[PDB]
């Protein structure tokens, strides 16, 4: 019960979904993990006399 | 298109009705999850006040 | 509440991509 | 027989049938072939209004076009007494004031001007998209007014978003962003010490450069018995390079695309990044294959 | 007093008005030029 | 945050050098 | 009676040189022409390299004599080195000691003849293939801006310290100084009427390219055989152009507009920049009497502080 | 006939949606009716 | 015929609608008849 | 368009006649609604003083 | 064209007539509401002095 | 298009009548909660005052 | 048929989307109703 | 002939809609007569 | 053409002598509009002095 | 038939999914929820 | 003939006219007649 | 050319005579009103003094 | 023939025109001659 | 032939690239690790 | 296959060089060896 035989039933298409998804997981994921890194190891900021 | 009712003959074909099913089922189970989620945000802190 | 709440909405996305995915890969 | 060629000219003595302008447009006039004829599966708006096609994104435009002015001419004649558009100021709201509107205080009229002329700009492209698709063109033209629409998207909302205070925008008025570019040109002083702003100066000069020189190739072979190669010995001679006929248009485009690009890119670093330019090119004396090469006043 | 200066009056506006005249009469001479007709390839057979 | 934001608008700024691009690698691999 | 075939392969004087053709590659992949050719070097050509590469020359070593002739700190500093002109002090006069403007003067000279030469060679060499001189006054118009820049602002102002200073970095420091000196160059009106006409050339340098490139499929570019008969590219382009802002063009007419133009763009630079010094000493006094500037009482001014 | 029945119907419903647009734009920015706090 | 009707009914109608809007918008501006909180 | 009058039917197709008619009756509507509400915000605060 | 008077017969078609004899109507229309609305405004606030 | 009253015969086809009643049903709805709502804002802060 | 309905559809739906966010966007920023943080 | 009607018609309303806009803008911006607060 | 004078028919058609009748008309009236404004100008505020 | 299924499913779900992300991003940007950091 | 009649009358014309203009202007600037509140 | 003068027959054409005509008729007056005007402007503030 | 009628008809009234202008600016801007208000 | 393996590696190893040069860059630049002379 | 010898050899020769560059200057600057006059 599909209107896109083309992308759902065809291997070729039906891998599109699974890479887009991934895809966009691993972009979200690397910037999350950079940010926080950059956000945990830096130093406090310098404060006045 | 023998499965679809006498009313909607003019409007659908049968590959289609089984898809129709599917999108409201699927709409009726995001609108109760939608609603248990704004209750527990609102129980948590109203937006309103 | 804020971890709590995060971890109750990605589970219910995890859960619905497993089964939407499932779904359409059958 | 004067056969009247499309230079004007006219010769005594091929499929060269005189033929009016309407048989060509009326041959290539065909509907349903624009973008939103593919998502909605029909253009709501598929008609001409005179010369101009009308889509689904020309009243969008139009609407746009038509709120911009309204609201532009209210501020400026209203508000200000000026009744001289030489001397209105129509500026954004304060930077005290954050990232927040307001209808109440002043600034107000400057962000309605401000989203629709966004709009319409956007609107302009779309249709502009439209109306190549519906021709079997390519989709060049679009990229050009793609980039320069970039350009006003970095100054009005990218930049004030990244330094916070949405006051960083500049003035809608004649005269009067050049008060603003004078400002901030100095604010962070040298810009021409900015590595980029020198690159979309020089790309801006070559452009100048090369479509003058192109308008003079093109008209000076217009109306003589020349055999097509003249042009290339004149090119080999002078300069010992000719580019050819479809080269020159490839440069025209892309020199055109950097410079407003680079420039974007200068404007944007110069907001955020950096606060002094001069002081941007403190390391050049000290990377380590000059350091200890001199003395007095020849040290550094 | 409200009025501006004579330099002010020529050397600003004359070239301003000059520029919008020109440009105005230039595009109607050349959309005319380039709606005329003159010899052109066959639509119905050239493509 | 202060830093974020900008990364995230460099970003938009580099988008927009993108299409560019895709036009010249075009115009490099359709000739032969 | 004009043969192309010996106008690119004579010999000697009156002839061309680097005869047999080069081909480099790369070029004919992203141009659509790769060919070098030989070039032409007769009468023409020689005075003018032989003027450029003394001034370089000049120009090169009074560069090493600013540095103690070593080679080390000429690579550090050689894009913040330049020859400056004589002092406001004697101005026009030509009795400068060598290192206070005495080098300047020589290789500016040397510059002048070479371009004059240069723009004789460009008129000769277009006369001698049977194609029209637009090329040639358009050069003139660019000289006459070059000219009003290097001979014509100093001299009516008295020194030879009004014009730049020969160097990478003394062109920017200039024209810096040249906006400081006269009160707000930005109200100077043909310096606006330049900019309009500045960006009006690049605006449709890429109009006019990216047209040509889209409806290039149908040999649009052959510009030459569409001003004898008009084949589907150049209809389809005049549609576009129709059918977005209501009138268009020819292939004909457009070049017309790009060269216009740029000769506004340049007669406009050269002029505005002439009456800068000598009839406006002030150009934001000027404006604010010719009713051109805004009144800012109260402005906000902690967007330009850090 | 000089002007389609379309034409007219799109100019007129255009020109109602800018018309009112800007008038409940202008009136609120006035500060005149005491309207979503005065 | 020297013009046609469409061109003169537009014409006059666009001139109509810019005169009424900038005649409005010029006696709002004066402030010499306390409409709109005076 | 047989519907149309006679003194219109040069002007008018038979089925833009309803859609005339349609709209007519819409701005009626609307202006006794405008009427209305300029009547009242009249009684609230006037504008003219 | 056989509406048209003799006299505007070689300017106007047969549908253009109708549409112009509501034009006039409109514009005589707006003039009178024109003459009563600056009345107003004058017996209002007088704007010569 | 034998199911379209007689009158609007010329206007509607047989297909498009069910989809325009679909839409008169969900503008109706839409106009019922809207009213409701605007009664509770206007009872929760009044936003003329 | 002066107009399709597939176009009167789309042109309504568009309209009551943008309308709806303009209001939604105009009632948050006007600060009157003590909505999402005051 | 030397020129159109139409082109006359057209460069002479033109001119006379320029000048009397200039006119009153001119007669206006002096203020001299105390018109529209004087 | 037969309409328009011996003289004038050189220069004009029969179309466009009744457009020159009502420019010419609408001129005469304009005139005597304008000498009566500035002569009512005039005897309310002298501008020359 | 007016409209085919299949755009009307496109069209609702690209509006869904662009009303959500829009949604999600006006609620964090108010900054009053303390989720995210406060 | 060196000369149409058309471009001679066209050329004459805007002379005129900008001279007249020039002329008005430079006149009024000059506040040496006490035209228009001095 | 008929009407046209046996002079000026090789430079004017019959049409073009009449509006030369009136060109110079028209720039008569001018020079007249221009005369006048300059005389009252004299008589009023002379302006070399 | 060297030189055309036109060419040297034109080319005369545009340097007188040019010079004309050009003189009367320079004896106006030098104020030797009190006109003008001196 | 096939772009999808292809286009994936290249992306991958540059995106892994340049994400070790700034992270070591970040690390080094912090001062909380004693490393390299503290 | 998928890429080539040559490039890849390119491409790894590069990267090396430059990062061997960089590593020695990175330690040259940081002065934490004592090499070359401390
Ligand atoms: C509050 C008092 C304010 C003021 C506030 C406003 C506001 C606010 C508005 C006007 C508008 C108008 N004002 Mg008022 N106005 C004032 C004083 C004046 C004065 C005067 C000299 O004092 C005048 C002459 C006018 C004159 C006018 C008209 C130009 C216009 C109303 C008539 C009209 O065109 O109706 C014709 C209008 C229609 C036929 C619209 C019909 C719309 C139908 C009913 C559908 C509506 C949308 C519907 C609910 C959508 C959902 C359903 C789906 C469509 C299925 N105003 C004072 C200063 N005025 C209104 C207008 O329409 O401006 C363009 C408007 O918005
Ligand atoms: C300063 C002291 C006085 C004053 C002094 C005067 C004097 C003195 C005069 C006027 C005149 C006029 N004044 Mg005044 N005026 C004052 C204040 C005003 C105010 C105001 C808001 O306060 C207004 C609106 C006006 C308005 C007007 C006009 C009625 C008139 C100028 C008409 C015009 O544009 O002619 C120029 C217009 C045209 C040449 C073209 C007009 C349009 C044509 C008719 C349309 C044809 C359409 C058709 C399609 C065209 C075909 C060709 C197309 C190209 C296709 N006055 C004050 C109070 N006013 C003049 C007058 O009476 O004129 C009769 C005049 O002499
Ligand atoms: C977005 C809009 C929708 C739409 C929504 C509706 C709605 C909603 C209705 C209709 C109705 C009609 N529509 Mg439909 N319809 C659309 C597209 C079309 C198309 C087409 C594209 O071809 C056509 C030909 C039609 C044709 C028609 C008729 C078949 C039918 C009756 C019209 C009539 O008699 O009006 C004559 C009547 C009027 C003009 C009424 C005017 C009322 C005015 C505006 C005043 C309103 C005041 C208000 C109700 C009260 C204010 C209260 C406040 C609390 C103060 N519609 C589009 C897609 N249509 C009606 C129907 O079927 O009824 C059974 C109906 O209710
Ligand atoms: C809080 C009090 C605010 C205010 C806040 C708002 C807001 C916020 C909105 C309005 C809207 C409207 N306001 Mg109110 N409004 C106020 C005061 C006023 C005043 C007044 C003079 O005081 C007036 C005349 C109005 C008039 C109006 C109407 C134009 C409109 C509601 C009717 C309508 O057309 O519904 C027609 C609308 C429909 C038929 C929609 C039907 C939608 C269906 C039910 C589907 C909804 C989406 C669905 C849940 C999605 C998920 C499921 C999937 C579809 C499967 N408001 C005050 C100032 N008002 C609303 C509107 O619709 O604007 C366009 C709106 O959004
Ligand atoms: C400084 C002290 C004096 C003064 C000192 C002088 C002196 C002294 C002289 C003038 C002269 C003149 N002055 Mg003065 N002048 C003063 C103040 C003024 C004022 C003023 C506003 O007060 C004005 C308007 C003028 C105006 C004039 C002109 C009448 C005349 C220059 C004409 C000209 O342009 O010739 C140059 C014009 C042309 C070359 C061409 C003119 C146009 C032609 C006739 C038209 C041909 C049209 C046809 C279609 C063209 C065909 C070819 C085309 C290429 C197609 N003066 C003050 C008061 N003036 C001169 C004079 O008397 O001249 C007779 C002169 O010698
Ligand atoms: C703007 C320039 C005008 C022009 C203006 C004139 C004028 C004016 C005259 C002629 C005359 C002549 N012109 Mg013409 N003419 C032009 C174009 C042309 C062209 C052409 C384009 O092909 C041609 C072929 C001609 C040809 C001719 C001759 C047929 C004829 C007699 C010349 C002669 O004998 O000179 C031989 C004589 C001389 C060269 C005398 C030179 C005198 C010098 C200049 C010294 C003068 C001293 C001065 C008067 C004293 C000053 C006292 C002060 C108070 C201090 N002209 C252009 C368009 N021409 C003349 C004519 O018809 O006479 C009946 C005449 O008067
Ligand atoms: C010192 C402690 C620091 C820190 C410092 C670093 C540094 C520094 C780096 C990382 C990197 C990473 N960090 Mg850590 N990191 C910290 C805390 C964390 C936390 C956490 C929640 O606490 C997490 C989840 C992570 C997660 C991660 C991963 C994203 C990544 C390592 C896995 C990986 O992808 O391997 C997959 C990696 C590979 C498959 C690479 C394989 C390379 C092969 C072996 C060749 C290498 C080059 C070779 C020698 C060249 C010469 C030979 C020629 C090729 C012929 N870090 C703290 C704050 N982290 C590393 C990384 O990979 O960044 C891209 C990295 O460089
Ligand atoms: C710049 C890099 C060079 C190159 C460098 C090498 C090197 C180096 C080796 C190969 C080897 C292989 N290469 Mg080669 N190779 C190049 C280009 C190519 C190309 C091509 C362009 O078409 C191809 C098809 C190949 C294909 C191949 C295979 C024929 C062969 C065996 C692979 C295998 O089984 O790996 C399966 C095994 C692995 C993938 C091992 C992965 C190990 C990971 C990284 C962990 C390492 C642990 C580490 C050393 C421990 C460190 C301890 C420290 C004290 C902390 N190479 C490029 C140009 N290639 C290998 C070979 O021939 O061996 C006899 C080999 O040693
Ligand atoms: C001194 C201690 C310093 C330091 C200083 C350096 C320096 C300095 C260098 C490295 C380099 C490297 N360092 Mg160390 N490094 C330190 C601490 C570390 C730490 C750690 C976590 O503590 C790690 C993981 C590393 C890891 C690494 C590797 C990435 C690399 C060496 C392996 C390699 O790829 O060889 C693979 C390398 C090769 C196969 C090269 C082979 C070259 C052949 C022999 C030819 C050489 C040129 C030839 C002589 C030219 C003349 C002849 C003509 C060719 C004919 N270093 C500390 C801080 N490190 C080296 C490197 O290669 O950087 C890119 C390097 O230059
Ligand atoms: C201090 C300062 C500034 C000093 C400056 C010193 C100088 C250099 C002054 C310069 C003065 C000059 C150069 C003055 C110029 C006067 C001229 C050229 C007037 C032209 C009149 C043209 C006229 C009357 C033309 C009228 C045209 C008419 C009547 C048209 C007629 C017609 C034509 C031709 C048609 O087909 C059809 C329409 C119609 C029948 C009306
Ligand atoms: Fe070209």
């Amino acid at each position: 019960p599909t209107l896109f035989p083309e992308i759902t039933n065809t291997v070729r298409g039906r891998f599109y979904i699974v890479a887009g998804i991934i895809s966009v997981v691993m972009a979200v994921a690397s910037i999350a993990i950079f940010w926080w890194i950059f956000y945990t190891i830096t130093p406090a900021p310098a404060p006045p006399l | 298109n023998d499965l679809v009712p006498d009313q909607w003959k003019p409007l659908f074909n049968n590959a289609q009705w089984l898809v129709h099913d599917i999108v409201v089922k699927t709409i009726y189970g995001g609108l109760i999850i939608a609603v248990i989620a704004h209750v527990l945000c609102w129980a948590w802190t109203p937006w309103i006040r | 509440m804020a971890p709590f709440l995060m971890a109750f909405f990605t589970i219910v996305l995890i859960v619905a991509t497993l089964y939407f995915l499932s779904m359409i890969m059958s | 027989r004067a056969l009247p060629l499309p230079s004007g000219e006219t010769l005594p003595a091929a499929s060269a049938e005189v033929i009016p302008f309407s048989i060509i447009e009326e041959f290539y006039k065909r509907p349903g072939k624009t973008l939103a004829a593919r998502f909605f599966g029909v253009d709501p708006f598929d008609f001409w209004i005179g010369r101009f096609y009308v889509g689904l994104f020309g009243a969008i435009s139009i609407i746009g076009i038509i709120l911009g002015v309204a609201f532009y001419l209210y501020e400026g004649v209203v508000n200000e007494g000026t009744l001289n558009i030489l001397a209105m100021r129509i500026e954004p709201p304060p930077v005290s004031q954050g990232l927040n509107v307001d209808p109440a205080q002043p600034g107000f009229f400057w962000f309605l001007t401000m989203v629709a002329a966004t709009i319409a700009f956007v609107g302009w492209l779309l249709r502009q998209i439209d109306i190549s698709l519906k021709l079997d063109m390519g989709m060049e033209v679009p990229i050009a007014f793609g980039a320069v629409v970039s350009s006003w998207i970095t100054l009005q909302w990218l930049r004030p978003i990244a330094m916070g205070a949405w006051g960083h925008g500049f003035p809608l008025g004649i005269t009067h962003h050049l008060d603003w570019v004078s400002n901030i040109g100095y604010q962070y002083y040298n810009f021409f010490y900015n590595p980029f702003h020198a690159i979309g100066i020089t790309l801006l000069f070559a452009s100048t450069l090369f479509l003058h020189m192109h308008g003079s190739a093109v008209l000076s072979e217009a109306k003589r018995n020349i055999s097509d190669q003249n042009i290339h010995v004149f090119w080999r001679n002078i300069l010992g390079y000719s580019i050819g006929e479809i080269g020159i248009h490839r440069v025209a485009f892309w020199t055109g695309a950097a410079s407003v690009l680079f420039s974007n890119l200068c404007i944007f670093l110069s907001g955020t990044f950096v606060k002094d330019w001069n002081a941007f090119w403190g390391f050049w004396d000290k990377m380590p294959i000059w350091n200890g090469v001199g003395q007095g006043a020849l040290v550094a | 007093s409200p009025w501006p200066v004579w330099s002010g009056y020529a050397l600003c506006f004359v070239p301003l008005a000059a520029v919008i005249l020109g440009f105005i009469i230039a595009a109607r001479f050349t959309d005319k030029q380039a709606t005329s007709a003159y010899l052109r390839l066959d639509p119905a057979k050239a493509n | 945050m202060n830093w974020i934001v900008a990364t995230f608008m460099l970003m938009f700024v580099l988008v927009a050098f993108l299409p560019l691009v895709v036009s010249l690698a075009y115009t490099w691999v359709t000739n032969p | 009676p004009i043969d192309l075939h010996d106008e690119e392969y004579r010999d000697g004087l009156e002839g061309t040189i680097a005869k047999p053709p080069g081909h480099v590659g790369w070029m004919q992949r992203l141009l659509g022409e790769g060919q070098v050719g030989p070039i032409y070097v007769g009468l023409w050509g020689v005075i003018s390299f032989i003027t450029f590469f003394a001034s370089a020359f000049i120009i090169l070593v009074d560069y090493g004599r600013q540095v103690g002739w070593n080679p080390i700190i000429y690579l550090r500093e050689f894009w913040n080195l330049a020859v400056y002109p004589p002092p406001t002090e004697y101005g026009l006069s030509w009795n400068v000691p060598w290192d206070k403007g005495g080098a300047w003067l020589a290789a500016t000279f040397f510059l002048h003849i070479s371009v004059l030469t240069w723009w004789a060679r460009l008129y000769t060499r277009a006369k001698a293939t049977g194609v029209g001189t637009q090329l040639a006054w358009g050069f003139a118009s660019a000289l006459s801006l070059y000219f009003v820049i290097y001979l014509f602002h100093p001299l009516a102002l008295g020194n030879w310290s009004a014009a730049p200073g020969h160097g990478f970095r003394a062109i920017l420091d200039w024209t810096n100084y040249v906006s400081i000196h006269w009160g707000n160059f930005y109200y100077n009106p043909f310096h606006m009427l330049s900019i309009f006409f500045l960006l009006g050339s690049t605006l449709l340098l890429a109009m006019h390219g990216a047209t040509i490139v889209a409806t290039s499929k149908w040999k649009s570019e052959m510009e030459f055989t569409e001003m004898m008969a008009e084949g589907p590219g150049t209809q389809r382009a005049q549609l576009f152009w129709r059918w977005v802002m209501g009138w268009n063009a020819n292939s004909y007419n457009i070049h017309i507009w790009a060269w216009w133009f740029a000769a506004f763009t340049a007669i406009t630079g050269a002029i505005g920049l002439f009456l800068s010094g000598t009839l406006v000493p002030d150009w934001y006094a000027w404006g604010e009497t010719a009713k051109i500037v805004a009144p800012w009482p109260n402005p906000d001014w902690a967007q330009y502080v850090f | 006939r000089p002007f389609e029945f379309r034409t007219s119907v799109v100019v007129s419903t255009l020109l109602g949606l800018v018309m009112a647009l800007l008038i409940h734009f202008v009136v609120l920015s006035s500060g005149a009716f005491n309207w979503l706090r005065a």
